[PDB]
């Protein structure tokens, strides 16, 4: 049946009733069992790649029995602490789990107006999010990397110390690795067992060598599970995925297989319909009690911000939090920059029943004086650092003590909410009172 | 059994018809000179031939032969202190068969010696159940490398009989009982390198390689499993960064693979290595060396061969428990006979006209390194750490080929070409470059060294980073414009760069820098910086200082040179340096 | 034997597509009778069934489809090689250019030759003293190295070159090298300021010409080096002569490789140049060196000018990636009359280190090349600070590199193009140049070296 196999690309005739990402089976002369997907489909043929290549194939004394089904997720209330493979395969020696039913990975498309506003807090136990840029509930709140920056620790960190406060009832974390390294995987399945995590989360763990349909398929698998626990269990579920550069890269290899022409930045026309795809299946639905909340992790190639996958990303999600080389080369952890990262709910999620009254004007006034204070060390280095105004001296002070003791509190250090906004004041007391944007009645936590 | 019929011959790509009954990945002879070749495409009857020799004087209506089997490596005694090409030919023995000082084609050579006699010992008791990895005996290949003979993957069975004596690798040693019915093993084994040899499981990578050189063994250190890249323009120093690490490493074998580049540099190592000292062991180098050599002019698709023959051979030596480390130099020739036969095709070019599948194929390289788990009973540990380099087109490091391996890649060694005409070399940018594990290692130097060196080191690029800032407010006003404590940061950040980046290869002494020396070395540097800050605090000028520690400096910047059992030398100037402002 | 076919499907600028073939091998010369009688040749690029795909070197022009043949003469391009080409002029084809006459032939060799074996490869040793202080000292040549010039468009890399092989040579007994010496698509004036040069110094009579000059063929240019690189090897690894190989211009090479590959419709790499650039230089460089048990060599020193004086340009970029060195003329320095106008500061010698030192040069040839390239580097960057801020804002340790790296250029680098000094003479002239650093600034000469000399 098969009729051409070139490369990891497979040439099958007398297709009929074969659907387009319709899975194959692949007998070989020898006995070995492969498993492909139809990447393109006409009446005489089909395109398929094999999930674990096509090395070592017999064109002649080979067959192919097509399953008449595209990708499929065994949905259950028995994934909540186990490790999975980018297909969904059992991953950590468990035992297999009896399927509630099968889900397209897919998913559906969310109504615009079937959205609810975003309310809740969620406690990253990060001072630079959840006081300056805060995570609310259904949230889209991505974060820009960079080669070499510590995006890993920081998604091993949010992973291990998110938590909401105080209603506890069924939250839980999906997880979900594209195209990355043994070592990095290892590291977050490592650090999910150790610490607990694991308990209460959900893992879909796709390495750099597996096949670009494999990658793919990832983000899709991972939103399907989280999308199953909290519309059909009411769980309140928290997504992060990482690496989501690497997704944009699969899609290249895909679509040059498909021999697509490559658009902006070698990359291919749809990728914005793509990431919208996958980054919207997220936000408070109404009438319903579980929701997702996302958190997409993508490196910006040469640290390009104009570059096409974190540009596209800024026009789907609320914001972005960025990561500077130049606050990592200075030993700060995390190296969050707060001046160009942006949450845009956070006031959803912040004031009074949620966190502290004195939320809003405390990160309004943290703002303000470390940007303040940020431009009075510019005048210092090329004036005589000597004559400058007494007040702006101080300013110079805070902007460094903000940054070396408030932003940088480690990769492995939790802070509550009131834990972070004690230290602010503490920051905010090295300045006179005239030189604030709080309010009087502000004079409650000095 | 079946002869192919060429109808197409266009560069190192050759098509043929009538290979119905071929393979994909499978070996075939092309043409009547039957030069060695791998079938990449199939089409029914007609495949798409991939050649690693030349095609010339070859054309259609010429025969094609089917192998049967994929490309292969000899494994066994014999491999080691010798030169290969891209498909493993031994090039000295092709030197004396041919009788020519060229290289011909249409020459089937044994990869190894199947007439030498080695003394096999029987390490094992007769009656032994073994499966795939589990050790049999051994040979004393060199002083530095035992030679573990280990069951070959697919064979599971009891050990009937086995005895010590003078053999080839052609001559049974062993028989195994298996199920099928009785088998015979010999010292050498078969494998496909194009499918990474199978292991127990993958570990992370957390003992750091002693390399010698203060720039990588400092801000930029790679682990023993670990992935590191150099990328940089031409006469950056990529060749002799590998050549430092292949020669001072802390790894028990070393496998130098030159891929596409000059045929004098593979030359140089055959001479001088074998003059040369092993750093572990303290024999010559070329008892723990393997060089697979496909140059330039060489066939452009045997690059590519190249690579996927080195990094086999070092998961060989991986499994019998050694610590690997494989030099590719470089993989940007690899990436170009991928574009070369991706154009011959006709396929979709992603960037640059590479394949859209490029980062993939590397992703399959770098995944194949690391610490791990070898199969057998004894599970025994080995590790391969990949030291690559890219060759960027023009110095640009935004190109197809060093972008797709930062994805996958944990180290970075950047070099730039403004150090490298500044004379400052090793060239590494200390501002771009970066290594993932930087924290991970300086815990483990912390406890090795005994010393709060992880904080020394976040110092030293606190400092780094600080010049770059103050370079650009230096670019616009004079040297009395600074503040006395901005002059101190420049004028230590400039030790850092002098005395202890600026590493010099050709220099007898300065060539290595033990993990003990880097210590007491950098820390008579930082405490310049600190009894000056605190002199500076106390009412004492920039300027003062300068003038008044003259001497003190040049026994710092000449530390670099003291001999590795004298170091006492350099920790004594730390007292010296602040019994000096103590003068005042 | 073969036969001619008058079979031609399509002739479309450089290329020609013949039908209804048998026997056809790949890179199979060919001839194509016209109408006319005129004969051209050509080579196979590509060959598949019945049909055939070849470059014509004079080009199609005047072609009549119908009324001409192509034979195949079942070989690949080939050279005549004998010990009767020293002293003969020949063209881009290897074809008597002075008049004289048909050499007869020792044997006829192919013009891609073969790539020698690594471990029979004899490792450069032997310093080559130039009498350039700029290249002797701080970028040596030793014999065997690939060592081209990179230059631009109105700067005097024919001066350089000229001058090289008129003072090259050995501190040993032989004074002897074989000039090969390959024209390509250079101008007449430019050809003949070689031709009167050799003509003078009486080298013509040991030399060999290959010239191809801008009004002859342009394809004939991708041909032109490996014909004299074969005569090279031959003269070489089968006469013994130690061969110096001079060429120029390397661009016009690629640029003829880059019309053939643009007329074959192939996926370029960077600006346009074929992504077999790097390989295909490879085949005309990696051809230089020695071999173990054989007296002779093979010297190349090739000559590029870099497009817009730009290195990052393919031509020269890939070059250096494969060449053992450079050596770069600019413009800056050949308006200050520095001669020659080497830049020292990108240029770059990959085995000097084992060509010089103790017995070979003198002791102190390696500490004072890093010593005068340090200082001549911090004294550029001084100068640099002197134009963009004012001279008040130099300090007295700036304005003394900065006055060492104008005399450095003036005294040591122009030197002029018909002088020729001694090694000594060079690394005199070294110490010289360092008396006016201070001795503590010093930092990369040992107190051993530091005492002894001044
Ligand atoms: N660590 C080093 N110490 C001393 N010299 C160096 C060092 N690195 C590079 N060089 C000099 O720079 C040149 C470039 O060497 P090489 O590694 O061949 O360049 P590439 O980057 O093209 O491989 C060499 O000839 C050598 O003299
Ligand atoms: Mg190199």
């Amino acid at each position: 049946t098969i009729k051409e196999v070139v490369g990891p690309l497979m040439a099958v005739e007398k297709v009929s009733g074969v659907k387009y990402e319709e899975l194959i089976e692949v007998r070989m002369q020898n006995g070995e069992i492969r498993r492909g997907q139809v990447l393109e489909v006409q009446e005489d043929k089909a395109m398929v790649q094999i999930f674990e290549g096509t090395s070592g194939i017999c064109l002649k004394n080979s067959s192919v029995r097509f399953l008449g089904h595209p990708l499929q997720l065994g949905v259950s209330e028995d994934m909540i602490g186990r490790v999975f493979d980018g297909l969904g395969r059992p991953k950590d020696n468990g035992p297999e789990i009896l399927p509630e039913k099968y889900l397209d990975i897919n998913g559906e498309v969310i109504n615009p107006i079937a959205r609810d506003y975003p309310d809740e807090f969620i406690q990253t136990g990060i001072s630079a999010i959840d006081h300056l840029n805060t995570l609310v509930r259904g949230q889209k709140l991505p974060v820009f990397s960079g080669s070499g920056l510590p995006h890993k620790e920081l998604a091993a960190q949010i992973a291990r110390q998110a938590t909401v406060l105080d209603s506890s009832d069924d939250f839980a974390v999906v997880f979900a690795a594209i195209g990355i390294t043994f070592e990095e995987a290892e590291f977050f399945m490592e650090d999910f067992r150790q610490t607990g995590a694991i308990d209460r989360s959900v893992m879909f763990m796709n390495l750099a060598n597996d096949p670009a349909i494999e990658r793919i398929a990832t983000p899709r698998m991972a939103l399907t599970a989280a999308e199953y626990l909290a519309y059909e269990k009411g769980m309140h579920v928290l997504v992060i995925m990482t690496d989501m550069t690497n997704y944009a890269e699969a899609l290249r290899e895909i679509s040059a297989a498909r021999r697509e022409v490559p658009g902006r930045r070698g990359y291919p026309g749809y990728l914005y319909t793509n990431l919208a795809t996958l980054f919207e299946r997220a936000g408070r639905i109404r009438g319903l009690k579980g929701s997702v909340t996302q958190i997409p992790i993508l490196t910006m190639p040469e640290d390009d911000k104009t570059h096409p996958i974190p540009d596209l990303t800024g026009y789907i999600t609320e914001g972005q939090i960025i990561l500077t080389r130049e606050l990592y080369k200075s030993g700060i952890q995390p190296p969050i920059d707060v001046l160009p990262s942006l949450s845009r709910l956070k006031d959803k999620g912040t004031g009074a029943g949620k966190t502290r009254e004195d939320h809003a004007a405390t990160m309004n006034q943290l703002f303000a004086a470390y940007a303040q204070g940020k431009q009075a060390k510019e005048l210092a280095v090329v004036l005589g650092e000597s004559a400058l105004s007494d007040i702006d001296k101080i300013y110079a002070k805070f902007a460094e003590r903000f940054e070396n003791e408030y932003v940088n509190q480690g990769f492995y250090t939790n802070r509550t909410i009131t834990e972070t906004l004690d230290l602010g004041w503490e920051l905010l007391a090295m300045l006179p009172r005239t030189e604030l944007k709080r309010i009087k009645d502000d004079l409650l936590d000095k | 059994m079946q002869i192919g019929k060429i109808i197409k011959v266009s560069g190192p790509l050759v098509m043929a018809e009538n290979m119905s009954e071929a393979c994909i990945q499978d070996m075939c002879l092309v043409g009547d000179l039957g030069v060695i070749g791998e079938i990449i495409e199939m089409r029914q009857d007609v495949a798409s031939i991939q050649v690693y020799e030349e095609t010339s004087g070859i054309g259609p209506g010429e025969p094609v032969r089917s192998t049967g089997e994929a490309l292969s490596v000899e494994l066994g005694p014999g491999i080691i202190s010798q030169m290969f090409d891209g498909i493993q030919r031994p090039l000295d023995t092709f030197m004396e068969v041919t009788q020519s000082n060229f290289l011909g084609r249409g020459v089937q050579l044994p990869a190894l010696d199947h007439e030498k006699q080695w003394w096999f010992e029987a390490t094992i008791e007769e009656g032994t159940e073994v499966s795939a990895g589990d050790i049999i005996g051994y040979v004393d290949e060199t002083k530095i490398i035992q030679h573990k003979i280990m069951v070959p993957n697919g064979i599971k069975g009891t050990v009937q009989k086995i005895e010590s004596g003078s053999f080839t690798i052609d001559d049974p040693i062993c028989v195994i009982e298996t199920e099928q019915g009785l088998k015979e093993l010999t010292m050498m084994q078969k494998w496909p390198v194009r499918r990474g040899r199978p292991i127990k499981q993958k570990l992370n990578p957390d003992v750091p390689m002693i390399t010698g050189q203060r720039v990588i063994d400092t801000f930029f250190p790679v682990t023993k499993g670990g992935a590191a890249a150099v990328p940089g323009p031409f006469g950056a120093g990529k060749t002799v960064v590998q050549h430092q690490i292949a020669k001072w490493s802390d790894v028990d074998l070393v496998v130098y693979v030159g891929c596409g580049e000059r045929g004098n540099e593979m030359t140089d190592v055959v001479n001088e290595f074998p003059e040369l000292i092993d750093p572990n062991t303290g024999e010559s180098l070329m008892e723990r060396t393997v060089l697979i050599a496909n140059t330039s002019n060489m066939p452009v698709a045997a690059r590519e061969a190249s690579i996927y023959t080195g990094i086999t051979i070092a998961e060989y030596f991986r499994d019998m428990g050694y610590d690997v480390a494989i030099m590719a130099d470089s993989t940007s020739r690899w990436a170009e006979a991928l574009r070369e036969m991706s154009g011959r095709l006709e396929e979709m070019p992603g960037d640059e006209g590479y394949p859209a599948y490029l980062g993939s194929r590397l992703a399959e390289y770098y995944e194949r390194s690391g610490r791990v788990i070898a199969l057998g009973s004894d599970q025994r540990e080995g590790s391969i750490t990949a030291i690559s380099a890219v060759s960027p087109s023009g110095g640009d490091i935004s190109e197809p080929v060093t972008q797709n391996t930062l994805r996958v890649v944990k180290v970075f060694w950047g070099l730039d070409s403004s150090l490298a005409q500044k004379r400052h070399f090793p060239s590494i940018n200390w501002i771009q470059s970066y290594s993932l594990y930087s924290t991970e290692v300086g815990r483990y130097m912390d406890q090795i060294l005994q010393q709060d060196w992880s904080d020394m080191v976040t110092e030293g690029m606190r400092i780094l980073q600080e010049e770059e800032q103050l370079n650009e407010i230096v670019r616009l006003v004079g040297i009395d414009s600074l503040s006395d404590n901005d002059r101190l940061t420049l004028e230590v950040a400039k030790s850092i760069r002098e005395d202890y980046l600026q590493q010099n290869a050709f220099d007898d002494v300065d060539t290595f820098t033990s993990r003990e020396k880097q210590f007491n070395m950098l820390k008579v540097i930082l405490t310049f910086g600190k009894e000056a800050r605190k002199a500076l605090s106390l009412g004492a000028y920039f300027n003062e200082i300068m003038e008044g520690t003259v001497a003190v400096r040049e026994r710092i910047s000449r530390s670099k040179y003291i001999p590795e059992e004298e170091l006492a030398k350099i920790s004594s100037i730390n007292e010296e340096i602040k019994e000096t402002i103590q003068l005042i």
